[PDB]
């Protein structure tokens, strides 16, 4: 029937679906093997075999279609694309392609594409006249992504503090500096929830590089959007492949005047994987040329004058007792235009947001706010300056716990 | 207009263009092949019919057979 | 027709121009490939294509003509120059050549030079006899470059304070010491606007070494001169190549008795790129032999006695948390004849332009000013000496906004 | 007579004709034309010349007078 519906089915029902079709015990093979067997058996109807995926082009000239539900993992259920079709349709890596596929005739191992229906959710002759991404001109963030919601809750305090400390716009390049066990995953989840509720017209992407399986399951079950991850069991080439696929898909989407947002956890471990993979001078453990590829990633964020935006919010790790992390953090310093610092001292006393107010801030705040809002924010910033860290956080929490919408709190200091 | 053909029908046809192979199509009621290009979102099949460069449209193709290949574009 | 007129038009018009010539799909390629294809398709009329460029002689013996619109980045649309022509016209790197070009012959890759028309905006036989830059003698500056415009606006309150604190002459070697977030980018843009309006006979050149992509498009639409830059997502070899081409091209213009000015963004970033490209004493991480090339660039500023001039004003970053930036600033201390300091305390009170007035000054002030002006400035310096930094800045700002010129403020001081 | 310079295309191929002591047919660019033996080329007071070895005797031929260099490899030219 549909490949997408087949991939989105629990394995228990998938086994009984193939048992009714005369297939023997499929309970001891992997999921993709079951999919391949079911597809190979249901090869009698000349139609009703539909498939879609994201294109990856190998260095030999032929390409494959990959699926995001397995995080673009190569397997037996991929779709083969010939170089002739690539020349025909001006195809490029990162393009989403939908259409019809056909079984392998003989001497082949993969299903092949029969007819192209949509490229990048558009007509094939319309998605070959778009201008490239290093062909557009970048601007500042002359727009704004509001985070705070209206309902009075406890999870809204973090969003309100974030809104008061560092505004966020479309096209930002933000950095979060986090010590160990300071509540960073909760911050990312809160930001994702706020983006999902407030702005349903943008495309949300969450990237995890070197996590643990339980965290992957929790993030997949909590986030409204696309979640792509790789665990620490896999080699580094897998991390590199995932990162490149995600960035190319985002670029192709931006080419169509869309707004894309990416949340990246531990750019540090991406840099470490690139250091592992890149061929071999040394500055304390890292290669000088090993940091070229990650920066390109971080360098993709910009506001497009012709229309569209790409926002990247990345996490950096400090105070882990490793020279590599310190070198990576010192090299990546000063490249972004938004900073957010977390503190261990506030986290030891069990204060929830644990944000360092006096260190945070964004460049070019005058373009994301009105005159009155900027004046009120300056007035608020003047008072907090002499205070300490824990004192400032306790003051902010106590004051913000009374009224809502960050308006009635500004009228309570008349 | 110009309904596009199947990728499998455009694959062998493009592979038949290599090594200057011949085809089997003259009237609509032996022929040398040359190449296949596209203009104004319309692909054509240039053939060298004894010096005559005829532009056969893929949308208006009756059939296509050979002594080694045989295939009926749908 | 013309290469220069083709590199200046936007890509949107280039695509239409190519389509009006019977070209196939060139909308998913970069600018340079489209330009090369358009050039190759128009090659059906002898003696029609013009060209100009700046020569860069490679170590193998042959050279290339490169353009300033791409920051001298190598591409498929460069112009090849054979060693025989170099021997025939006595050419050097940094020379500007304009003439005719011809299509590539079968087996070659690039367009080639056909006929030389101009060298350094002069006749080829006239530019054959000019004494080398290292055979001239240097002295102190004489002619002054005044910044005050006598308008009466707010942006003039920075130029007036600059004129009061540290006068600038033709041939200066100045250093600006700036802490993070003190309005160092707004100060550089103010100097460029005063030079283009007051002294239009000088050649202005701005150079950025590790800027962000959005900060390059903003400075390119404000400065009335030549802006060259490289982003942070490029290799260390690309930072060194962009700087060598700008200093060699400036020495070639001073041999024709001209006045050139260079505004270098941060000399601290150029020294970091030379430390990653020079073969392995790492004093604080900085190799001892990795500071020789950067001191050769800064030491070219002088006042020729035969005619011509070269002034250079660079920026030195301080208090960033890096031990490498503190080692580089201590090596370039006492090499300039002008110095301007910036205070973070004055920028925290929202007071601009924040020029520490008790630490800045120039050597040999008596040669650049008249006696009466020197006496008035001595009186002002004696008056301001006991005041504090913020107090002196506020006093100067308050007093200077009652007149229109500095002459009316000196007579009102009685 | 100010000696209008020749192109960068002919020069390069005429600089290769000097190498390996080839035999061409340059002579004059009136009517005179028969053999010679280009050996080298030099400049003097903003004027270029072509030093040959025609039957021992060496003359100075200007590059602003040569009309062709017929030689098996490099033959055709108008300048």
């Amino acid at each position: 029937m549909n490949l997408t519906e087949l991939k989105n089915t629990p394995v228990s029902e998938l086994i009984t679906l193939g048992e009714n079709m005369g297939l023997e015990n499929l309970a001891r093979m992997r999921k993709q093997d079951i999919i391949f067997a079911i597809l190979k058996q249901h090869a009698k109807s000349g139609e009703d075999i539909f498939g879609d995926g994201v294109l990856e082009i190998l260095q030999d000239g032929f390409g494959f279609l990959r699926s995001a539900d397995s995080s673009y993992l190569a397997g037996p259920d991929d779709i083969y694309v010939s170089p002739s079709q690539i020349r025909r349709f001006n195809l490029r890596t990162g393009d989403t392609i939908s259409g019809k596929i056909r079984p392998p005739k003989e001497g082949e191992r993969y299903f092949a594409l029969l007819k192209v229906n949509e490229v990048n959710f558009d007509k094939p002759e319309n998605a070959r006249n778009k201008i490239l991404f290093e062909n557009l001109t970048p601007l500042h963030a002359n727009s704004r992504l509001r985070m705070e919601r209206g309902n009075g809750s406890t999870e809204d305090l973090t969003a309100r503090v974030l809104d008061l400390a560092s505004p966020i716009g479309r096209g930002q390049r933000g950095l979060i500096v986090a010590p160990p066990k300071a509540g960073k995953t909760m911050l990312l989840q809160n930001i994702a929830q706020s983006i999902a509720y407030n702005h349903p017209d943008c495309v949300l992407m969450v990237l995890l590089i070197d996590e643990r399986p339980e965290e992957v399951t929790e993030m997949q079950r909590l986030v409204k959007g696309e979640v792509v991850a790789s665990t620490f069991d896999e080699p580094a080439s897998r991390h590199v492949q995932v990162a490149e696929m995600v960035i190319e898909k985002a670029k192709r989407l931006v080419e169509h005047k869309k707004d894309v947002i990416i949340l990246l956890d531990s750019i540090t471990r991406l840099a470490r994987a690139y250091n592992t993979v890149v061929p071999a001078v040394l500055t304390g453990g890292v290669d000088a040329n090993a940091l070229h590829r990650p920066k390109r990633f971080f360098g993709a964020a910009r506001n497009v004058e012709e229309g569209g935006s790409l926002t990247i919010i990345a996490t950096a790790l400090i105070d882990t007792g490793s020279k590599m992390d310190e070198v990576i953090y010192e090299e990546f310093k000063g490249t972004g235009n938004m900073e957010l610092h977390l503190s261990r001292k506030i986290a030891e006393k069990r204060v929830f947001p644990a944000i360092d107010y006096n260190r945070s801030g964004t460049r070019k705040e005058e373009l994301l706010t009105t005159q009155e809002e900027l004046q009120k924010m300056w007035i608020l910033r003047k008072i907090i300056h002499p205070m300490g860290e824990i004192d400032a956080m306790e003051f902010l929490i106590n004051k913000l716990a009374m009224t809502k919408t960050n308006d009635d709190f500004f009228e309570m200091m008349k | 207009t110009y309904q596009p053909i199947n990728c499998d029908d455009y694959d062998n046809l493009e592979l038949a263009c290599q090594h200057h192979l011949m085809l089997t199509l003259e009237l609509k009621d032996q022929a040398k092949a040359s190449d296949l290009v596209s203009r104004k979102n319309v692909e054509y099949l240039v053939v060298e019919a004894a010096g005559e460069t005829r532009e056969l449209r893929l949308d208006k193709i009756t059939s296509f057979s050979h002594p080694e290949i045989g295939t009926v574009v749908v």
